[PDB]
């Protein structure tokens, strides 16, 4: 975590 | 820095593109031509440090005396008011930036590298133990009828959570290293979701082992009802359907597309996304970490307020999990408050010290994983046990  | 040159130069010319009159037009070149001198001082990465008189050097610092030439050009029209003209002659340096300069971009900086060499030896690292440790957390656990306690049942389920999520890490290595996403779009749904739900779950567990705790020491005549392991099992499952509440819907959110080159693994909230990317972020920060922290902190509050070995066990036993809570949080507190800093505070995204240390942070949260199954293996004595006791 976290992402796009 | 250059990538950034490069990309004001791309700007202002289509500024110039969708240009009214001369004065704007004018404006876009002059810093297009700033742009591309201080693009012209810059070493790029395909050049990592080669002589700074090398053929392909002096080449590429060419390519830019080149490019300025022809902003020169086109702002001596602009300036003599000849509009389209000028306009023209921007279009025709689009092409003279990338028949020249062009094969000298896009390369990843030796830093970035570093950087990514750097994770995959991090998460290789934690994969290899929380991967390994989780394994005969719950190998430990099922096996051997004397491990059945309610508050151990309740950390299978974390060395579950935790070892499903280790096993996503070196798929996130590879797709550092490599710039891409080579697993297809089934695993990538299979990636993210089991990172949501590596949050959740453990928080749940976290907080209902907080309250198994707390039902233990405050109400003991209560407890006996309640506190049985059939019963840590259904809340196991429920900990699960109800983390499905968010688990699932990114399960189908979740999906694979090809960007500038690449393929990239993404969450895709319906429109409008950067706001309903936002509320969950929030959601996030509340339900997985402070709203379930306070109840926690309430349960431990509380827990300030019979025999000789039972009263020091359930110390030791009680005293593991705020250890593990705690430890859990230290893992977790500083990922948390950075995403919400970089999704509401506009720092700088970019920086090397920046990204280094959220990514250097993000891989304490994934530490969080491996540690478990030590701290574990450390504060109960049968865990201790049976895990020199294998070898
Ligand atoms: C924030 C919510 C705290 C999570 C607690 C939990 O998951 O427990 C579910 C179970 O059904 C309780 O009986």
């Amino acid at each position: 975590y976290x992402f796009f | 820095d250059l990538e950034d040159n490069w990309e004001t130069l791309n700007d202002n010319l289509k500024v110039i593109e969708k240009a009214d009159n001369a004065a704007q037009v004018k404006d876009a070149l002059t810093k297009m031509r700033a742009a591309a001198l201080d693009a012209q001082k810059a070493t790029p990465p395909k050049l990592e440090d080669k002589s700074p008189d090398s053929p392909e050097m002096k080449d590429f610092r060419h390519g830019f005396d080149i490019l300025v030439g022809q902003i020169d050009d086109a702002l001596k029209l602009a300036n003599e008011g000849k509009v389209k003209e000028a306009q023209a002659a921007a279009e025709q340096l689009k092409t003279t930036r990338n028949a020249y300069i062009q094969k000298y971009l896009g390369a990843r900086s030796a830093s970035s590298l570093a950087l990514a060499i750097a994770i995959t030896a991090l998460y290789s690292a934690v994969c290899a133990v929380g991967l390994l440790g989780n394994v005969l957390v719950m190998f430990g656990i099922v096996r051997y009828t004397k491990m059945k306690t309610a508050t151990n049942i309740y950390i299978f389920n974390l060395a579950l959570a935790d070892a499903l999520a280790t096993s996503t890490l070196p798929f996130q290595s590879a797709k550092y290293l490599m710039e891409t996403w080579p697993f297809g779009e089934l695993l990538c749904k299979a990636v993210l979701s089991i990172d949501y739900y590596n949050m959740f779950t453990s928080i749940f567990t976290l907080t209902m082992m907080s309250v198994d705790r707390y039902i233990a020491v405050c109400h003991p005549v209560k407890a006996l009802d309640f506190r049985t392991p059939a019963k840590a099992k259904l809340i196991n499952i429920c900990i699960w359907v109800l983390a499905s509440g968010v688990g699932v819907p990114i399960m189908v959110m979740a999906v694979t597309r090809p960007r500038d080159g690449a393929v990239v693994c993404m969450l895709q909230f319906p429109s409008p996304s950067w706001y309903w990317d936002t509320v969950t972020k929030i959601c996030v920060f509340l339900f997985a970490f402070v709203v379930p922290i306070l109840i926690i902190t309430v349960c431990y509050g509380l827990m300030l307020l019979g025999s000789k070995e039972k009263d020091r066990s359930l110390r030791r036993i009680t005293r593991m999990v705020l250890v593990v809570v705690g430890a859990f949080v230290v893992c977790w507190a500083p990922i948390h408050i950075f995403v919400i800093v970089w999704t509401l505070v506009d720092i700088d995204r970019r920086d090397p010290l920046v990204v280094a240390a959220l990514h250097l942070c993000i891989a304490l949260g994934y530490a969080n994983s491996s540690l478990n199954p030590v701290l574990y293996a450390f504060l109960d004595e049968n865990f201790k046990r049976c895990f020199r006791q294998l070898c």
